[PDB]
Protein backbone atom coordinates (compact mmCIF):
# COMPACT_ATOMS: atom_id res chain seq x y z
CA UNK A 1 0.00 0.00 0.00
CA UNK A 2 1.82 3.27 -1.26
CA UNK A 3 0.82 6.55 0.56
CA UNK A 4 -0.64 7.76 -2.56
CA UNK A 5 -2.62 4.91 -3.30
CA UNK A 6 -3.64 5.18 1.01
CA UNK A 7 -4.11 9.20 0.05
CA UNK A 8 -6.63 7.94 -3.01
CA UNK A 9 -8.32 5.62 -1.21
CA UNK A 10 -9.22 8.15 1.29
CA UNK A 11 -10.70 10.90 -1.47
CA UNK A 12 -12.89 8.12 -3.15
CA UNK A 13 -14.43 7.41 0.15
CA UNK A 14 -14.52 11.04 0.80
CA UNK A 15 -17.27 11.59 -2.19
CA UNK A 16 -19.16 9.25 -0.25
CA UNK A 17 -20.48 13.06 0.96
CA UNK A 18 -24.43 13.67 0.74
CA UNK A 19 -23.67 15.83 -2.38
CA UNK A 20 -22.16 14.78 -5.39
CA UNK A 21 -21.07 15.74 -9.51
CA UNK A 22 -20.16 13.99 -12.23
CA UNK A 23 -16.86 14.98 -12.56
CA UNK A 24 -16.20 13.73 -8.86
CA UNK A 25 -18.20 9.97 -9.86
CA UNK A 26 -15.46 9.79 -13.09
CA UNK A 27 -12.37 10.73 -10.51
CA UNK A 28 -13.92 8.02 -8.71
CA UNK A 29 -14.52 5.63 -11.52
CA UNK A 30 -11.82 4.14 -13.90
CA UNK A 31 -10.38 1.16 -15.23
CA UNK A 32 -7.43 -0.25 -17.15
CA UNK A 33 -5.63 -3.04 -17.55
CA UNK A 34 -1.18 -3.09 -16.52
CA UNK A 35 0.19 -5.70 -18.39
CA UNK A 36 3.39 -7.21 -18.14
CA UNK A 37 6.09 -8.10 -20.36
CA UNK A 38 9.36 -9.53 -21.08
CA UNK A 39 12.93 -9.51 -21.98
CA UNK A 40 8.99 -10.28 -25.29
CA UNK A 41 6.46 -11.98 -23.72
CA UNK A 42 3.68 -10.73 -21.91
CA UNK A 43 2.44 -12.00 -18.72
CA UNK A 44 -2.21 -11.81 -18.90
CA UNK A 45 -3.26 -8.76 -18.92
CA UNK A 46 -4.49 -7.83 -15.20
CA UNK A 47 -7.11 -5.27 -14.67
CA UNK A 48 -5.55 -2.26 -12.55
CA UNK B 1 12.57 -4.76 -94.48
CA UNK B 2 11.28 -7.97 -96.63
CA UNK B 3 14.16 -7.48 -99.10
CA UNK B 4 16.84 -7.29 -96.35
CA UNK B 5 15.19 -10.02 -94.44
CA UNK B 6 14.89 -12.41 -97.30
CA UNK B 7 16.78 -11.89 -99.85
CA UNK B 8 20.06 -10.40 -98.28
CA UNK B 9 19.28 -12.80 -94.76
CA UNK B 10 21.24 -10.28 -93.22
CA UNK B 11 19.90 -9.19 -89.69
CA UNK B 12 17.85 -5.62 -90.08
CA UNK B 13 16.40 -2.88 -87.45
CA UNK B 14 13.14 -1.34 -88.40
CA UNK B 15 11.58 1.83 -86.99
CA UNK B 16 7.73 2.25 -87.21
CA UNK B 17 6.39 5.76 -85.99
CA UNK B 18 3.34 5.63 -85.74
CA UNK B 19 1.41 2.26 -86.32
CA UNK B 20 -1.22 4.48 -85.01
CA UNK B 21 -0.96 6.69 -88.17
CA UNK B 22 -1.35 3.63 -90.01
CA UNK B 23 -4.77 2.46 -88.27
CA UNK B 24 -6.02 6.17 -88.52
CA UNK B 25 -5.00 6.49 -91.76
CA UNK B 26 -7.19 3.50 -92.52
CA UNK B 27 -10.39 4.21 -90.68
CA UNK B 28 -10.54 7.87 -92.51
CA UNK B 29 -10.06 6.00 -96.39
CA UNK B 30 -12.79 3.53 -94.45
CA UNK B 31 -15.72 6.09 -94.27
CA UNK B 32 -15.14 7.21 -97.97
CA UNK B 33 -15.24 3.88 -99.07
CA UNK B 34 -18.35 3.36 -98.03
CA UNK B 35 -17.86 1.24 -94.50
CA UNK B 36 -20.42 0.94 -92.20
CA UNK B 37 -17.82 2.24 -89.17
CA UNK B 38 -17.21 0.26 -86.38
CA UNK B 39 -17.18 0.80 -82.61
CA UNK B 40 -15.22 4.49 -82.03
CA UNK B 41 -15.35 5.24 -85.83
CA UNK B 42 -12.40 2.90 -86.99
CA UNK B 43 -12.91 1.07 -89.82
CA UNK B 44 -14.01 -2.65 -89.50
CA UNK B 45 -11.09 -4.00 -91.57
CA UNK B 46 -8.74 -2.69 -88.68
CA UNK B 47 -8.11 -5.86 -87.13
CA UNK B 48 -7.47 -7.60 -90.03
CA UNK B 49 -5.36 -4.90 -91.59
CA UNK B 50 -3.54 -4.41 -88.35
CA UNK B 51 -2.75 -8.26 -87.93
CA UNK B 52 -1.34 -8.44 -91.94
CA UNK B 53 0.73 -5.54 -91.18
CA UNK B 54 2.33 -6.99 -88.20
CA UNK B 55 2.67 -10.50 -89.52
CA UNK B 56 4.62 -9.67 -91.96
CA UNK B 57 6.97 -8.01 -89.42
CA UNK B 58 8.48 -10.98 -88.13
CA UNK B 59 11.26 -13.50 -88.02
CA UNK B 60 11.61 -16.18 -90.01
CA UNK B 61 14.02 -18.79 -90.48
CA UNK B 62 15.44 -16.42 -93.27
CA UNK B 63 15.99 -13.89 -90.83
CA UNK B 64 15.46 -11.81 -87.72
CA UNK B 65 14.08 -8.30 -88.13
CA UNK B 66 14.41 -6.22 -84.66
CA UNK B 67 11.06 -3.71 -84.89
CA UNK B 68 10.27 -0.77 -82.60
CA UNK B 69 6.90 0.45 -82.96
CA UNK B 70 5.25 3.79 -81.75
CA UNK B 71 1.64 3.93 -81.12
CA UNK B 72 -0.01 7.23 -80.42
CA UNK B 73 -2.63 6.74 -78.24
CA UNK B 74 -5.17 9.03 -78.93
CA UNK B 75 -6.47 10.91 -75.41
CA UNK B 76 -3.97 8.24 -73.82
CA UNK B 77 -6.89 5.91 -73.60
CA UNK B 78 -5.45 2.87 -73.85
CA UNK B 79 -9.25 1.28 -73.64
CA UNK B 80 -9.34 2.67 -77.29
CA UNK B 81 -10.15 0.22 -79.69
CA UNK B 82 -7.13 0.86 -81.89
CA UNK B 83 -4.40 0.71 -79.19
CA UNK B 84 -5.99 -1.84 -77.95
CA UNK B 85 -5.89 -4.18 -81.14
CA UNK B 86 -1.96 -2.80 -81.25
CA UNK B 87 -1.32 -4.23 -77.63
CA UNK B 88 -2.45 -7.58 -78.84
CA UNK B 89 0.34 -7.93 -81.44
CA UNK B 90 3.44 -6.80 -79.56
CA UNK B 91 6.01 -9.31 -78.36
CA UNK B 92 6.77 -6.84 -75.68
CA UNK B 93 5.21 -3.46 -74.78
CA UNK B 94 6.84 -0.28 -72.36
CA UNK B 95 3.71 1.72 -72.18
CA UNK B 96 4.92 4.91 -70.71
CA UNK B 97 2.48 7.41 -69.10
CA UNK B 98 1.76 11.16 -69.33
CA UNK B 99 1.33 10.99 -64.98
CA UNK B 100 5.00 9.62 -64.92
CA UNK B 101 5.45 11.94 -67.25
CA UNK B 102 4.29 14.72 -65.04
CA UNK B 103 6.43 13.07 -61.98
CA UNK B 104 9.38 14.44 -64.06
CA UNK B 105 11.14 10.97 -64.69
CA UNK B 106 12.35 10.89 -67.88
CA UNK B 107 12.02 7.60 -69.41
CA UNK B 108 8.80 8.13 -68.56
CA UNK B 109 7.89 4.57 -68.85
CA UNK B 110 5.15 3.19 -66.44
CA UNK B 111 6.59 0.51 -64.07
CA UNK B 112 3.53 -1.34 -63.37
CA UNK B 113 2.61 -0.96 -67.28
CA UNK B 114 5.15 -3.04 -68.75
CA UNK B 115 6.00 -6.78 -69.86
CA UNK B 116 7.79 -8.70 -72.23
CA UNK B 117 7.90 -12.52 -72.31
CA UNK B 118 11.62 -11.70 -72.15
CA UNK B 119 10.93 -10.94 -68.76
CA UNK B 120 11.33 -14.52 -67.34
CA UNK B 121 13.58 -16.23 -64.37
CA UNK B 122 14.41 -18.94 -67.29
CA UNK B 123 15.49 -16.32 -69.71
CA UNK B 124 17.21 -13.69 -67.74
CA UNK B 125 17.63 -16.33 -64.71
CA UNK B 126 16.44 -16.43 -60.94
CA UNK B 127 18.34 -13.45 -59.34
CA UNK B 128 17.24 -11.08 -62.15
CA UNK B 129 13.93 -12.04 -61.82
CA UNK B 130 13.98 -12.32 -57.83
CA UNK B 131 15.33 -8.22 -57.82
CA UNK B 132 12.62 -7.46 -60.75
CA UNK B 133 9.68 -9.13 -57.94
CA UNK B 134 10.77 -7.19 -55.49
CA UNK B 135 10.72 -3.83 -57.68
CA UNK B 136 7.07 -4.34 -58.86
CA UNK B 137 6.22 -5.44 -55.44
CA UNK B 138 7.19 -2.86 -53.42
CA UNK B 139 5.91 -0.16 -56.31
CA UNK B 140 2.76 -1.85 -56.34
CA UNK B 141 2.48 -0.97 -52.27
CA UNK B 142 3.20 2.48 -53.21
CA UNK B 143 0.51 3.10 -55.88
CA UNK B 144 -1.88 0.60 -53.27
CA UNK B 145 -1.21 3.37 -50.77
CA UNK B 146 -1.64 6.63 -52.92
CA UNK B 147 -5.36 6.60 -51.54
CA UNK B 148 -4.03 6.83 -48.35
CA UNK B 149 -1.23 9.48 -48.43
CA UNK B 150 -3.60 11.62 -49.98
CA UNK B 151 -6.63 11.49 -47.70
CA UNK B 152 -4.06 11.21 -44.34
CA UNK B 153 -0.29 12.20 -43.90
CA UNK B 154 2.29 9.13 -44.58
CA UNK B 155 2.69 9.36 -40.29
CA UNK B 156 -0.25 8.05 -40.31
CA UNK B 157 1.11 5.04 -42.33
CA UNK B 158 1.87 1.96 -40.31
CA UNK B 159 5.90 2.33 -39.65
CA UNK B 160 6.37 -0.88 -41.58
CA UNK B 161 4.89 0.61 -44.65
CA UNK B 162 6.37 3.50 -44.18
CA UNK B 163 9.89 2.20 -44.53
CA UNK B 164 8.43 0.74 -47.75
CA UNK B 165 7.09 3.90 -48.95
CA UNK B 166 10.59 5.65 -48.52
CA UNK B 167 12.19 3.08 -50.36
CA UNK B 168 9.64 3.23 -52.95
CA UNK B 169 10.01 7.00 -53.01
CA UNK B 170 13.54 6.40 -53.36
CA UNK B 171 13.48 3.56 -56.28
CA UNK B 172 11.13 5.71 -58.36
CA UNK B 173 13.28 8.52 -58.34
CA UNK B 174 16.20 5.88 -58.82
CA UNK B 175 14.53 5.06 -61.94
CA UNK B 176 15.18 8.12 -63.82
CA UNK B 177 18.04 7.75 -65.94
CA UNK B 178 19.73 10.57 -68.07
CA UNK B 179 19.41 10.22 -72.11
CA UNK B 180 22.46 11.10 -74.43
CA UNK B 181 20.39 12.08 -76.86
CA UNK B 182 17.71 13.98 -74.19
CA UNK B 183 21.07 15.53 -73.52
CA UNK B 184 20.08 19.16 -74.46
CA UNK B 185 16.70 18.61 -73.10
CA UNK B 186 17.79 17.44 -69.57
CA UNK B 187 20.85 19.43 -69.92
CA UNK B 188 22.38 16.49 -67.98
CA UNK B 189 24.77 14.36 -70.20
CA UNK B 190 23.55 10.69 -70.60
CA UNK B 191 24.70 7.67 -68.94
CA UNK B 192 24.37 4.01 -70.05
CA UNK B 193 24.63 1.61 -67.49
CA UNK B 194 25.33 -2.31 -68.31
CA UNK B 195 22.81 -5.22 -67.77
CA UNK B 196 25.06 -6.76 -65.33
CA UNK B 197 25.67 -3.44 -63.15
CA UNK B 198 21.73 -2.37 -63.31
CA UNK B 199 20.75 -5.67 -61.40
CA UNK B 200 23.67 -5.09 -59.21
CA UNK B 201 22.12 -1.60 -58.56
CA UNK B 202 18.76 -2.13 -57.82
CA UNK B 203 19.56 -5.32 -55.66
CA UNK B 204 21.70 -2.86 -53.12
CA UNK B 205 18.86 -0.53 -53.60
CA UNK B 206 16.12 -3.13 -52.20
CA UNK B 207 17.96 -3.92 -49.51
CA UNK B 208 18.37 -0.80 -48.40
CA UNK B 209 22.00 -0.38 -48.48
CA UNK B 210 22.23 2.76 -50.01
CA UNK B 211 18.92 3.67 -48.48
CA UNK B 212 20.28 6.95 -46.12
CA UNK B 213 20.62 9.40 -48.39
CA UNK B 214 17.95 12.02 -50.10
CA UNK B 215 15.80 11.48 -52.57
CA UNK B 216 16.42 13.98 -54.49
CA UNK B 217 20.34 12.27 -54.51
CA UNK B 218 18.21 9.64 -56.57
CA UNK B 219 16.61 11.79 -58.45
CA UNK B 220 18.01 12.48 -62.19
CA UNK B 221 21.49 10.60 -62.40
CA UNK B 222 22.23 7.32 -63.21
CA UNK B 223 23.99 3.83 -61.80
CA UNK B 224 24.28 3.37 -58.02
CA UNK B 225 27.78 4.46 -58.31
CA UNK B 226 27.29 7.37 -59.51
CA UNK B 227 23.70 8.26 -56.72
CA UNK B 228 26.99 7.62 -53.86
CA UNK B 229 28.96 10.19 -55.88
CA UNK B 230 25.95 12.53 -55.68
CA UNK B 231 25.11 12.13 -52.63
CA UNK B 232 28.73 13.52 -51.87
CA UNK B 233 27.90 16.39 -54.32
CA UNK B 234 24.61 17.18 -52.18
CA UNK B 235 26.60 16.93 -48.99
CA UNK B 236 28.85 19.97 -49.98
CA UNK C 1 -18.63 1.62 -64.98
CA UNK C 2 -16.42 4.74 -65.65
CA UNK C 3 -19.40 6.76 -64.76
CA UNK C 4 -20.79 4.06 -61.29
CA UNK C 5 -17.05 3.43 -60.36
CA UNK C 6 -16.43 7.30 -60.14
CA UNK C 7 -19.65 7.97 -58.58
CA UNK C 8 -19.66 5.32 -55.81
CA UNK C 9 -15.82 6.32 -55.15
CA UNK C 10 -16.79 10.18 -55.15
CA UNK C 11 -19.42 9.51 -52.44
CA UNK C 12 -16.90 7.39 -50.46
CA UNK C 13 -14.70 10.93 -50.80
CA UNK C 14 -17.84 12.72 -49.51
CA UNK C 15 -18.33 10.68 -46.64
CA UNK C 16 -14.90 10.90 -45.99
CA UNK C 17 -14.89 14.08 -45.76
CA UNK C 18 -17.62 14.53 -43.55
CA UNK C 19 -16.44 11.85 -41.16
CA UNK C 20 -13.11 14.46 -41.25
CA UNK C 21 -15.22 17.20 -40.42
CA UNK C 22 -17.26 16.03 -37.78
CA UNK C 23 -14.12 14.59 -36.15
CA UNK C 24 -12.70 18.16 -36.39
CA UNK C 25 -15.71 19.87 -34.48
CA UNK C 26 -15.81 17.11 -31.82
CA UNK C 27 -12.02 17.13 -31.31
CA UNK C 28 -12.93 21.23 -30.81
CA UNK C 29 -15.21 20.45 -28.31
CA UNK C 30 -13.34 17.12 -26.18
CA UNK C 31 -10.25 19.71 -26.73
CA UNK C 32 -11.43 22.51 -24.16
CA UNK C 33 -12.11 19.99 -21.44
CA UNK C 34 -8.54 19.20 -21.84
CA UNK C 35 -7.50 22.48 -21.54
CA UNK C 36 -8.70 23.12 -18.26
CA UNK C 37 -7.87 19.93 -16.85
CA UNK C 38 -3.92 20.51 -17.77
CA UNK C 39 -4.04 24.34 -16.53
CA UNK C 40 -5.52 22.73 -12.82
CA UNK C 41 -3.02 20.34 -13.04
CA UNK C 42 -0.09 22.66 -13.72
CA UNK C 43 -0.60 24.66 -11.18
CA UNK C 44 -0.92 21.60 -8.73
CA UNK C 45 2.58 20.54 -9.96
CA UNK C 46 4.13 24.32 -9.38
CA UNK C 47 3.38 23.28 -5.91
CA UNK C 48 5.74 20.54 -6.01
CA UNK C 49 8.12 21.98 -8.06
CA UNK C 50 8.71 24.79 -5.44
CA UNK C 51 9.95 22.36 -2.52
CA UNK C 52 12.22 20.64 -5.44
CA UNK C 53 13.49 23.86 -6.74
CA UNK C 54 14.13 25.52 -3.30
CA UNK C 55 15.49 22.50 -1.97
CA UNK C 56 17.98 22.39 -4.78
CA UNK C 57 16.76 19.37 -7.18
CA UNK C 58 20.30 18.09 -8.27
CA UNK C 59 20.58 14.99 -8.65
CA UNK C 60 19.78 0.75 -14.86
CA UNK C 61 17.13 4.04 -14.56
CA UNK C 62 13.24 3.90 -15.70
CA UNK C 63 12.09 5.64 -18.73
CA UNK C 64 8.32 6.01 -18.48
CA UNK C 65 6.37 7.23 -21.56
CA UNK C 66 2.51 8.14 -22.13
CA UNK C 67 1.04 7.97 -25.50
CA UNK C 68 -2.91 7.32 -25.17
CA UNK C 69 -4.46 3.44 -27.06
CA UNK C 70 -5.59 5.47 -29.73
CA UNK C 71 -4.22 7.04 -33.16
CA UNK C 72 -5.12 9.05 -35.36
CA UNK C 73 -3.86 11.94 -33.18
CA UNK C 74 -1.15 13.30 -35.76
CA UNK C 75 2.53 12.24 -35.04
CA UNK C 76 2.09 12.50 -31.67
CA UNK C 77 2.27 8.87 -31.22
CA UNK C 78 5.83 8.64 -33.35
CA UNK C 79 7.37 12.34 -32.95
CA UNK C 80 7.45 10.91 -28.78
CA UNK C 81 8.61 7.59 -30.06
CA UNK C 82 11.21 8.64 -31.94
CA UNK C 83 12.21 11.03 -29.11
CA UNK C 84 11.85 7.45 -26.90
CA UNK C 85 14.61 6.10 -29.42
CA UNK C 86 17.08 8.84 -29.38
CA UNK C 87 17.69 8.85 -25.21
CA UNK C 88 17.04 5.24 -25.38
CA UNK C 89 20.48 4.95 -27.09
CA UNK C 90 21.74 6.82 -24.57
CA UNK C 91 20.66 4.35 -21.94
CA UNK C 92 22.04 1.08 -21.52
CA UNK C 93 18.89 -1.09 -21.10
CA UNK C 94 16.72 1.03 -19.12
CA UNK C 95 13.35 -0.66 -19.00
CA UNK C 96 10.23 1.53 -20.59
CA UNK C 97 6.89 1.78 -18.83
CA UNK C 98 4.72 2.53 -21.67
CA UNK C 99 1.37 4.17 -20.45
CA UNK C 100 -0.86 3.81 -23.36
CA UNK C 101 -0.71 1.35 -26.65
CA UNK C 102 0.23 3.82 -29.92
CA UNK C 103 4.11 4.21 -28.03
CA UNK C 104 4.05 0.98 -26.82
CA UNK C 105 3.97 -1.15 -29.82
CA UNK C 106 6.42 1.51 -31.71
CA UNK C 107 8.88 1.49 -28.49
CA UNK C 108 8.40 -2.75 -28.82
CA UNK C 109 9.78 -2.28 -32.70
CA UNK C 110 12.89 -0.71 -31.23
CA UNK C 111 13.52 -2.98 -28.41
CA UNK C 112 11.52 -5.93 -27.03
CA UNK C 113 14.49 -6.28 -24.38
CA UNK C 114 14.03 -3.22 -22.77
CA UNK C 115 9.82 -3.17 -22.36
CA UNK C 116 8.84 -4.91 -19.05
CA UNK C 117 5.34 -2.83 -18.12
CA UNK C 118 2.70 -1.58 -19.97
CA UNK C 119 -0.50 0.04 -19.53
CA UNK C 120 -3.96 -0.20 -21.42
CA UNK C 121 -7.14 1.72 -21.25
CA UNK C 122 -6.06 4.94 -20.24
CA UNK C 123 -6.20 6.98 -23.32
CA UNK C 124 -10.07 6.99 -24.19
CA UNK C 125 -10.66 8.77 -20.85
CA UNK C 126 -9.48 12.14 -19.71
CA UNK C 127 -6.53 11.80 -17.03
CA UNK C 128 -7.46 11.26 -13.60
CA UNK C 129 -6.08 11.24 -10.08
CA UNK C 130 -7.44 7.64 -9.59
CA UNK C 131 -5.22 6.50 -12.66
CA UNK C 132 -2.13 7.85 -11.52
CA UNK C 133 -3.00 6.95 -8.37
CA UNK C 134 -3.11 3.30 -9.10
CA UNK C 135 -0.48 3.29 -12.20
CA UNK C 136 2.07 4.79 -9.29
CA UNK C 137 1.17 2.25 -7.10
CA UNK C 138 1.56 -0.53 -9.75
CA UNK C 139 4.66 1.38 -10.94
CA UNK C 140 6.41 1.30 -7.17
CA UNK C 141 5.17 -2.19 -6.29
CA UNK C 142 6.20 -4.04 -9.96
CA UNK C 143 9.07 -2.22 -11.02
CA UNK C 144 10.92 -1.36 -7.31
CA UNK C 145 11.27 2.34 -8.39
CA UNK C 146 13.88 3.10 -6.00
CA UNK C 147 16.03 0.45 -7.67
CA UNK C 148 16.40 3.36 -10.62
CA UNK C 149 18.39 6.35 -9.71
CA UNK C 150 16.87 8.54 -12.10
CA UNK C 151 13.74 7.89 -13.55
CA UNK C 152 12.43 10.38 -16.31
CA UNK C 153 9.23 10.52 -17.77
CA UNK C 154 7.95 11.06 -21.78
CA UNK C 155 4.93 13.06 -22.58
CA UNK C 156 4.04 15.83 -25.32
CA UNK C 157 4.08 19.24 -24.38
CA UNK C 158 1.55 21.01 -25.80
CA UNK C 159 3.89 23.55 -26.90
CA UNK C 160 1.58 26.02 -28.47
CA UNK C 161 -2.46 25.10 -29.38
CA UNK C 162 -1.36 24.56 -32.69
CA UNK C 163 2.10 22.37 -31.73
CA UNK C 164 2.93 20.27 -29.85
CA UNK C 165 7.27 19.36 -28.58
CA UNK C 166 7.61 15.54 -27.03
CA UNK C 167 8.67 16.83 -23.71
CA UNK C 168 10.25 14.58 -20.61
CA UNK C 169 11.35 15.59 -17.90
CA UNK C 170 13.17 13.77 -14.81
CA UNK C 171 11.16 12.56 -11.94
CA UNK C 172 13.74 12.77 -8.65
CA UNK C 173 14.28 9.73 -6.61
CA UNK C 174 13.98 9.15 -2.74
CA UNK C 175 18.26 9.63 -3.50
CA UNK C 176 17.60 13.40 -4.49
CA UNK C 177 15.46 14.08 -1.46
CA UNK C 178 18.20 12.30 0.68
CA UNK C 179 21.11 14.33 -0.43
CA UNK C 180 19.75 17.53 -1.48
CA UNK C 181 20.35 20.00 0.85
CA UNK C 182 16.31 20.27 1.47
CA UNK C 183 17.30 20.00 5.33
CA UNK C 184 19.09 22.94 4.85
CA UNK C 185 16.05 24.43 3.16
CA UNK C 186 12.97 22.97 4.89
CA UNK C 187 12.61 21.14 8.51
CA UNK C 188 11.18 17.73 9.32
CA UNK C 189 12.40 15.82 12.09
CA UNK C 190 12.94 11.93 11.30
CA UNK C 191 9.81 10.28 12.55
CA UNK C 192 8.68 11.04 9.32
CA UNK C 193 9.87 9.10 6.14
CA UNK C 194 9.37 12.23 4.14
CA UNK C 195 11.93 10.67 1.30
CA UNK C 196 9.63 7.50 0.96
CA UNK C 197 6.20 9.81 1.50
CA UNK C 198 7.30 12.27 -0.95
CA UNK C 199 8.51 10.53 -2.83
CA UNK C 200 5.84 8.69 -3.31
CA UNK C 201 3.14 11.74 -3.66
CA UNK C 202 5.30 13.44 -6.00
CA UNK C 203 5.59 10.40 -8.42
CA UNK C 204 1.97 10.04 -8.93
CA UNK C 205 1.65 13.96 -8.36
CA UNK C 206 4.31 14.62 -11.22
CA UNK C 207 2.78 11.82 -13.55
CA UNK C 208 -0.32 13.01 -13.39
CA UNK C 209 0.19 16.55 -14.54
CA UNK C 210 2.56 14.84 -17.09
CA UNK C 211 -0.83 12.99 -18.20
CA UNK C 212 -2.91 16.26 -18.25
CA UNK C 213 -0.33 17.84 -20.57
CA UNK C 214 -0.09 14.85 -22.54
CA UNK C 215 -3.53 14.30 -23.54
CA UNK C 216 -4.43 17.84 -24.32
CA UNK C 217 -1.81 17.60 -26.35
CA UNK C 218 -3.01 14.44 -28.43
CA UNK C 219 -6.69 16.10 -28.61
CA UNK C 220 -5.21 19.09 -29.69
CA UNK C 221 -2.98 17.33 -32.59
CA UNK C 222 -6.27 15.27 -33.17
CA UNK C 223 -8.08 18.76 -34.14
CA UNK C 224 -4.77 19.79 -36.20
CA UNK C 225 -4.66 16.46 -38.13
CA UNK C 226 -8.45 16.00 -38.83
CA UNK C 227 -8.52 20.18 -40.02
CA UNK C 228 -5.74 19.56 -42.59
CA UNK C 229 -6.94 15.83 -43.50
CA UNK C 230 -10.78 17.87 -44.00
CA UNK C 231 -8.79 20.29 -46.53
CA UNK C 232 -6.94 17.32 -48.72
CA UNK C 233 -10.28 15.57 -48.90
CA UNK C 234 -11.45 18.88 -50.48
CA UNK C 235 -9.21 18.95 -53.25
CA UNK C 236 -10.05 15.27 -53.85
CA UNK C 237 -13.72 15.85 -54.34
CA UNK C 238 -12.80 18.86 -56.87
CA UNK C 239 -10.58 16.65 -58.76
CA UNK C 240 -13.09 13.87 -59.00
CA UNK C 241 -16.04 16.28 -59.94
CA UNK C 242 -14.06 16.94 -62.47
CA UNK C 243 -13.52 13.31 -63.79
CA UNK C 244 -17.10 12.89 -62.57
CA UNK C 245 -18.92 15.81 -65.16
CA UNK C 246 -15.93 14.23 -67.83
CA UNK C 247 -17.17 11.42 -67.46
CA UNK C 248 -20.60 12.18 -67.55
CA UNK C 249 -20.40 14.08 -70.91
CA UNK C 250 -18.30 11.16 -72.21
CA UNK C 251 -20.78 8.58 -71.71
CA UNK C 252 -23.74 10.74 -73.40
CA UNK C 253 -21.30 11.33 -75.86
CA UNK C 254 -20.89 7.68 -76.65
CA UNK C 255 -23.91 6.30 -75.77
CA UNK C 256 -25.44 8.72 -78.51
CA UNK C 257 -22.83 7.68 -81.31
CA UNK C 258 -24.18 4.24 -81.16
CA UNK C 259 -27.80 5.65 -81.65
CA UNK C 260 -26.47 7.68 -84.61
CA UNK C 261 -24.31 4.84 -86.31
CA UNK C 262 -27.54 2.55 -85.83
CA UNK C 263 -29.85 5.45 -86.86
CA UNK C 264 -27.69 5.84 -89.99
CA UNK C 265 -27.77 2.55 -91.54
Amino acid sequence: ISYAAYLNVAAQAIRSTELQTASVLNRSQTDAFYTQYKNASEPTPITK
Amino acid sequence: AEYFRDEEGQDVLLFIDNIFRFTQAGSEVSALLGRIPSAVGYQPTLATDMGLLQERITTTKKGSVTSVQAVYVPADDLTDPAPATTFAHLDATTVLSRGISELGIYPAVDPLDSKSRLLDAAVVGQEHYDVASKVQETLQTYKSLQDIIAILGMDELSEQDKLTVERARKIQRFLSQPFAVAEVFTGIPGKLVRLKDTVASFKAVLEGKYDNIPEHAFYMVGGIEDVVAKAEKLAA
Amino acid sequence: ATLKEVEMRLKSIKNIEKITKTMKIVASTRLSKAEKAKISAKKMDEAEQLFYKNAETKNKELIVAITSDKGLCGSIHSQLAKAVRRHLNDQPNADIVTIGDKIKMQLLRTHPNNIKLSINGIGKDAPTFQESALIADKLLSVMKAGTYPKISIFYNDPVSSLSFEPSEKPIFNAKTIEQSPSFGKFEIDTDANVPRDLFEYTLANQMLTAMAQGYAAEISARRNAMDNASKNAGDMINRYSILYNRTRQAVITNELVDIITGASS
